[PDB]
RNA sequence: AUAGAUGAGUUUGGUGAUGGCUCUGAUUGAACACU
RNA sequence: CAAGGCAAAUAGGUACAGCAGUGAGGAAUCUUGGUCAAUGGGCCCACGCCUGAACUGGUAACUUGGAGGAAUGAGACGUCGAUUUAUCGAGUAAAAUUCUGUAUACAUAUUGAUAAUGACAAUAUGUACAUUUGUCUUGACUAAUUACGUGCCAGCAGUCGCGGCAAUACGUAAGAGACUAGUGUUAAUCAUCAUAAAUAGGUUUAAAGGGUACUCAGA
């Protein structure tokens, strides 16, 4: 005979918990329910963790087609739909793998995709943009900027963000330079100068499009400078790659983090606790 | 170049992060390397780099 | 070998919350106490109670000794900053007065006056606190086996580990057989589709298919592990949530590790069925493990 | 103390503290082997009362120490080679050592069901 | 006698070498005068490559190795073979064509 | 957290409280943790210098939370601003 | 390298001090007992 | 060259702190293997010879890292321990069902090496298999309870202490808390300890102001 505890379980699992046996309505059906900010809560005891919306299927294509077909800079697409540049780049990478599967005549997980997307909140981009997908201007809290400092200054001083950055340290930058899309500040400054919105967007596009050109240039010069140091000498069996380097960069005592060579005067750390023996980087 | 970067690698789309966006603490690397000996005197221009020096010490 | 610690995994008496979609677990989660009594308990009795509760969910398949070293006292967080404010103001107004800012009348006076005083100049939503205490077990969210569970590709953290050890996952298009691989921002881990269907698919009861062979859309295939036509697990809707640090694609069963779990004002990106009071007690335990 | 008084060497190490098991602590050894010289009984001090089973042992180093026999019932006598480990009987003066019960000649308690590791008792092997 | 040779390092069944400039009559793994580069015998395979080709990673300071070769350094048979590929020296051995 | 640093003495029981950055936690003793957890503090450091009497330990810590340096009274007294660098940097009080 | 600084039991009829001892944390080219 | 030990006598060698190994001592630490294929060295015009360094196989949980199985499982309408025969548990636990093929085994291929030479093994892929529990603690410090027996006896104990006939502290039985191919104990080191205080202590009554101050050196 079932115990009392199990009997109570199946009792709750039949009347109150029967709403989770199947997902009939579209949207989240979590236990915590809708919160004060209109976001479901998967755990009632933890109100801070909310189920955030995920990019709808049709929305993922809009982002992909804009960056590929129209060739717009990722920064512009990130600021248009309020999607992080790190997410926009992932949507394209994942979408390119779909083209490969569709090109290779591979069967997609369509039955699993449709059912799961009905359990999560979505944000359809385009016309019906109720709220921004996420915050694209989130700044990382630097450890230096977390200190409680009360600097004594003149009673009539104009303490700006630049001065505050110098108070935390000499090599620190203000939040105006730590943004992922700094072209927005320049765009907002145009709205203060009674500039037509039609022109304010034009300058923004040219700004982002110009920055991506620079970044693409540095990358090209970098990769080209890394291959100039590799002299490939093909052989009968393999290809020997001789990478050049400076044998004098070992520091003033031979201890340099970037030095090349198996360091001397150190035994094997294999018997140390918490020693990592797993690949830390899969290129 | 050998082959194009596929969409699987994280280098398919380069999105450089802004300055001071991480604080990774790398450990101290034990061991040392021998300091290469200086071949030229710190001050002045040595004779080894002048023209014809090699031909004088290694004449055909 | 089943160890003594797994003899009572979903017990209804102890009511532990586990990282799985089991129906016995859903009942223990729904009917979990709102706030365990800690008034009479000493400081050690509270830190232990919080550790046992949180460790039953976070990294349950990880040795306590290993997690003690994985526990980091660095709780990252971000700060939202709109460009509209920066363009207009340069932070000078924040130092007005004596360095802290222009003082405002007390609340018992604003309700008295008819007109409301002018709004203060600052960023939007710049007074709400951030839940740092609830990011204690964020380092566990970096594991490859956990990320597969948070993406809804497996029915539990134990099953997500099987997929890795059994060579069913490939990070950055390369096979990965180590469940402890700490993902890096930008890595794209992809699980085999057949495993994601069986993991999340409904059980295959041979009795139901008996009355099926006789009697878009998908046909019934009796040569597959899951039940055809594929239908999601029974009680999967109650655990269907994808964190914000992941970007998944259900079609190909792949996902990208955009960034590490990061806290924000009024929000945390670490799934945890425990209040900040418990996560705060569990954080103090691992500072000195006593 | 003034900086001068410290320059002349006023900071000296603290007076050493005696160890619970000097014979083992002196040479940094966890245990030693000794030949039982006498198996008698020691009486606790004021608060405690009873007959504590002790054994006068002559260690391999040469020291003659007094070790305590844990458990209920032993099988050692004169000229018994026993293993000595650190410890101390808190109520018996001079009894500053213990004897391992799964040792060379000292046998473990056969009727012990709890803490068998502390008394060197093999598992009963009831079903096996 | 200055020699450009390989100092073997690594673990069991995982050889990793270190091109160095040391005196002939000295321990193989003793601290040398300099460290010209490293050498990995086991050939690697490009990450996203299915052609089946293999390569060997070799870090080498050509500018520093040339000076030592010019003052009378005698590279071993293996180091000589590597320097030949780089084009500093001529091959010491060759496959008979006949 | 508290404003700056406070050091109080109650009959041979000295307590030194320090303000710590966000995300630091209540890395304090077992009695201070209860007071901070009840008052609303979340980041702090403590240290008993001389004695650890349970009672005077709590009396000194309570008198320290009330003897914090008021950053505005220090400004009017010296005639010099005391700018909150963390407030100007982020454009407001980042709780 | 900017997160790193923490206590507990025990003297007294009792309180507050002084001053030891012990536990709490990490570890070993370790040994032993039960496995 | 001298002395002692072993050996040797008209002889006039040997000293394993070279590798493996034996005895002894001790709480305690291994094979009397293979190959010069790789790296290094000596001899050599050259070829080539030699290498107990070295590279490899073996022994030990000594340590570290990893594996050591996941999902389903409610009417076997059984069993077990408590007791309130229906309460409280064992218990989703088991059995059973549906999957995976992890360590490992085997096969194939590449590679360690090239002018040529492979002792031995790694890596990749294919197929196949679901494989143990152990141990400490349970008065407070310190997370975790009752019953019976024992009666300052037997014993427990890191510290305070417990045991004198209704013991939550001993010994059994059950339950509970925790770590896990490890778990405890002993020994040791750091921290705890501002507990020799340079950073950074203190000396009326608590360890500790010299009997005195003129004074060389010295601050
Ligand atoms: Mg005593
Ligand atoms: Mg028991
Ligand atoms: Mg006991
Ligand atoms: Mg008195
Ligand atoms: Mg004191
Ligand atoms: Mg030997
Ligand atoms: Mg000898
Ligand atoms: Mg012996
Ligand atoms: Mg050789
Ligand atoms: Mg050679
Ligand atoms: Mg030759
Ligand atoms: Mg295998
Ligand atoms: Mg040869
Ligand atoms: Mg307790
Ligand atoms: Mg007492
Ligand atoms: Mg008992
Ligand atoms: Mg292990
Ligand atoms: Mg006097
Ligand atoms: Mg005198
Ligand atoms: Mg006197």
């Amino acid at each position: 005979v079932q115990s009392v505890r199990r009997q109570k379980m199946f009792s709750w699992l039949d009347k109150k918990g029967s709403a989770y046996k199947e997902h009939t309505r579209q949207g989240p059906n979590l236990l915590g329910g809708q919160g004060k900010d209109g976001l479901a809560v998967p755990f009632p005891n933890n109100p801070y963790f909310k189920s955030q919306p995920v990019l709808s299927e049709g929305s993922r294509e809009i982002i992909y087609q804009d960056v590929m077909e129209k060739g717009l800079p990722i920064k512009a697409v990130s600021a248009k739909y309020n999607v992080d540049v790190r997410r926009v780049a992932a949507v394209i990478r994942l979408k390119e793998i779909e083209k490969r599967w569709i090109k290779e005549y591979k069967p997609l997980a369509r039955p699993y995709a449709r059912a799961v997307m009905k359990m999560l909140p979505q944000t359809v981009l385009g016309g019906p943009d109720q709220k921004p997908h996420e915050s694209i201007n989130d700044v990382h809290v630097h450890s230096y900027t977390t200190q409680q400092l009360f600097v004594p200054v003149s009673e009539s001083r104009e303490f700006t963000r630049e001065d505050a950055a110098k108070a935390f340290g000499d090599h620190i930058l203000p939040v105006d330079k730590k943004l992922r899309v700094p072209e927005l500040i320049e765009f907002q400054k145009d709205l203060l100068k009674e500039v037509p919105l039609q022109e304010a967007n034009r300058k923004f596009l040219n700004a982002t499009a110009a920055s991506e050109a620079k970044i693409a240039e540095r990358e090209a010069k970098r990769r080209q400078a890394v291959e100039d140091a590799i002299t490939r000498v093909k052989t009968d069996r393999f290809e020997f790659r001789f990478q050049e380097f400076n044998a004098e960069n070992v520091g003033h005592d031979g201890r340099d983090r970037n030095a090349v060579g198996w360091r001397y005067g150190v035994p094997f750390p294999d018997r140390k606790r918490s020693q990592i023996k797993i690949p830390t980087k899969v290129e | 170049d050998s082959v194009s970067i596929p969409p699987d690698s994280p280098n398919y789309i380069k999105v450089p992060e802004p300055p001071q966006s991480s604080e990774v603490r790398h450990p101290f690397v034990k061991g040392h390397l021998p300091i290469p000996r200086s071949i030229f005197p710190k001050k002045g221009v040595p004779e080894k780099v002048q023209s014809g020096y090699v031909n004088r010490i290694a004449p055909k | 070998m089943k160890i003594r610690r797994l003899f009572k995994y979903h017990s209804l008496k102890k009511k532990p919350i586990r990282p799985t979609w089991n129906k016995y677990n859903l009942y223990n989660l729904a009917t979990a106490g709102r706030e365990p009594r800690i008034s009479g308990k000493t400081f050690f009795q509270q830190k232990w109670l919080a550790k046992s509760l949180t460790r039953a969910y976070h990294g349950e398949h990880i040795k306590e000794r290993k997690w003690a070293r994985m526990f980091s006292r660095r709780l990252p967080a971000v700060v939202n900053m709109d460009p509209a404010y920066m363009a207009k103001y340069n932070g000078s107004e924040q130092a007005a007065g004596r360095g802290s800012g222009l003082s405002e009348p007390p609340a018992y006076e604003k309700t008295a006056d008819e007109k409301p005083a002018k709004q203060v100049i600052a960023n939007p939503g710049r007074k709400v606190p951030t839940p740092y205490e609830q990011m204690t077990f964020a380092p566990l969210e970096r594991r490859l086996d956990i990320a597969i569970f948070r993406a809804l590709f497996a029915s539990s953290a134990r099953q997500a580990r099987q997929m890795v050890v059994h060579g069913a996952v490939t990070v950055n298009g390369k096979k990965m057989k180590h469940p402890g691989y700490l993902l890096n921002p930008g890595d794209l881990f992809q699980v085999d589709v057949e495993r994601v269907l069986y993991a999340t698919g409904a059980p295959k009861d041979k009795k139901l298919l008996a009355a099926a062979m006789k009697a878009e859309d998908n046909e019934i295939d009796p040569s597959k592990p899951y039940m055809t036509p594929w239908r999601p697990r029974n009680y999967m809707s109650a655990f269907a949530f994808i964190p914000r640090y992941l970007e998944v694609n259900q079609n190909i069963c792949a996902a990208v590790y955009l960034r590490h779990p990061v806290a924000r004002p009024g929000e945390s990106e670490v799934p945890s069925p425990f209040s900040p009071t418990i996560n705060q007690l569990a954080f103090n335990w691992y500072l000195r493990r006593g | 103390a003034t900086l001068n008084q410290v320059m002349r060497g006023c900071r000296k190490p603290q007076r050493a503290r005696h160890a619970v098991s000097p014979a083992l602590s002196s040479i940094k050894s966890p245990a030693l082997k000794g030949v039982c010289v006498k198996v008698g009984i020691t009486r606790p001090k004021k608060p405690n009362s009873g007959e504590r089973k002790t054994a006068r042992v002559r260690l391999s180093t040469g020291k003659v120490i007094t070790a305590y026999i844990p458990g209920e019932g032993h099988n050692i006598s004169q000229h018994s080679v026993v293993l000595v480990r650190g410890g101390r009987a808190q109520d018996c003066p001079g009894v500053r050592y213990h004897l391992v019960r799964g040792a060379l000649d000292l046998a473990g308690v056969a009727t012990r069901m709890s803490s068998r590791s502390k008394y060197g008792t093999k598992k009963p092997k009831k079903a096996s | 006698v200055l020699k450009l040779r390989l100092a073997r390092f690594g673990r069991t069944n995982a050889p990793f070498y270190n091109i160095v400039v040391a005196h002939a009559r000295t321990a193989r793994n003793s601290k040398p005068l300099e460290v010209i580069g490293t050498y990995d015998p086991v050939p690697k395979k490009d990450t996203y490559d299915t052609t089946g080709k293999l390569h060997k990673d070799i870090k080498l300071d050509v500018t520093r190795a040339k000076y030592w070769i010019g003052v009378g350094a005698q590279p071993t048979d293996t180091v000589w073979r590597l320097l030949s590929l780089v084009g500093i020296l001529d091959p010491k051995y060759k496959k008979p064509q006949p | 957290t508290i404003y700056g640093e406070v050091t109080t003495k109650v009959s041979g029981t000295i307590v030194r409280l320090n303000s710590r950055p966000p995300g630091f936690g209540l890395r304090v003793s077992h009695r201070i943790f209860e007071m901070c957890r009840a008052a609303g503090i979340r980041d702090l450091s403590a240290k008993f210098l001389r004695s650890r009497n349970p009672m005077n330990t709590v009396k000194a810590t309570y008198q320290a939370l009330l003897s914090q340096p008021n950053p505005e009274d220090l400004a009017i007294g010296r005639g010099k601003k005391l700018v909150d660098v963390r407030k100007v940097y982020y454009g407001g009080s980042v709780y």
